[PDB]
């Protein structure tokens, strides 16, 4: 239920 | 940045205390 | 954290979340000791019995967080790791002796109201504060109960317990690289670190210069908030030389 992190971090 | 280490911007730096830090200090007899 | 309270905004600005890239999930707590170095438990990265062996690419560090789950859009800063350093004598085989690791960020983080490093104890600071009966503070987003998860960062103040009492509460062989904390069954107050809190900081506030110091790392326990049991923590000052060492040789 973790909210999505910005792809820029992946 | 350890130099300014352990002084919180919203507490130490403004001379504000958090809700339970006195329980800590009152234990260091 | 078991029997804690929600932390106030900016109460623990050195609090770090260890975050798995995929599945995205919370791994452990950690702490910010400078603009490029993070301190955590070696077990958060390497624990062969459980097939745990995380690499740099496997993870993200999240700093300035409050909420466990939301991406805190202009507050938290996410970083990638440049390199992981585990204590060469970490003992995963028997007792988690020397449970400590350093992580150097790819790029130095900027300090803010919610992002600020904790101090590393000196010989003298260690000597006056690491006393049975003296309270330290633990923080993390771990389980609220042994058996769920907080919405926000939790905190609990707990007393350091005498070495004998620590030793006699368990079957595991305790080393000088560890200390235990918690209230005694008669003491009538509770609280402990619980699953999800590992690698986080045990800190104390100096009464001499009134700065926060990190004395321990959440390391191991048996259950959470059980009577006659205590949480164990890596003794940060005892491993200070290895810490100093790696920073002098590899970064800063
Ligand atoms: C921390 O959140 C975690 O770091 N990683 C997940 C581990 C939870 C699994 C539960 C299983 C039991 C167990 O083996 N617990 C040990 C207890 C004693 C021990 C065994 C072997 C060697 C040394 C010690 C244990 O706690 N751990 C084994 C590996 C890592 C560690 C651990 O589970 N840490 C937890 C934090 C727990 C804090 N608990 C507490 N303060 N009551």
């Amino acid at each position: 239920d973790f909210e999505e992190i910005p792809e820029e971090y992946l | 940045g350890e130099a300014d280490c352990g002084l919180r911007p919203l507490f130490e730096k403004k001379s504000l205390e958090d809700k339970t830090e006195r329980e800590l200090l009152e234990s260091y007899i | 954290i078991v029997e804690g309270s929600d932390a106030e905004i900016g109460m623990s600005p050195w609090q770090v979340m260890l975050f798995r890239k995929s599945p995205q999930e919370l791994l452990c707590g950690a702490s910010l000791i400078s603009d490029r170095w993070v301190l955590t438990a070696a077990h958060c990265l390497l624990y062969p019995p459980w097939d745990k062996n995380f690499t740099e690419n496997d993870l993200l560090v999240r700093i300035g967080k409050h909420s466990r789950t939301r991406y805190e859009r202009n507050i938290e800063k996410i970083s990638m790791l440049e390199k992981i350093y585990i204590h060469p004598r970490y003992n995963w085989r028997e007792n988690l002796d020397r449970d400590i690791a350093l992580m150097k960020l790819k790029k130095p983080v900027a300090f803010s109201d919610y992002i600020h490093p904790v101090c590393l104890p000196d010989r003298e600071t260690a000597a006056s504060l690491l006393q049975a009966g003296y309270k330290g503070r633990v923080t993390g987003w771990g389980n609220l109960k042994e058996t769920g998860q907080p919405s926000v960062l939790q905190v609990v103040n707990l007393p350091i317990v005498e070495r004998p009492v620590c030793k006699d509460s368990t079957r595991i062989r305790i080393t000088d690289n560890m200390f235990c904390a918690g209230y005694k069954p008669d003491e009538g107050k509770r609280g402990d670190a619980c699953e999800g809190d590992s690698g986080g900081p045990f800190v104390m506030k100096s009464p001499f210069n009134n700065r926060w110091y990190q004395m321990g790392i959440v390391s191991w326990g048996e259950g959470c908030d059980r009577d006659g049991k205590y949480g164990f923590y890596t003794h940060v000052f005892r491993l200070k030389k290895w810490i100093q060492k790696v920073i002098d040789q590899f970064g800063e």
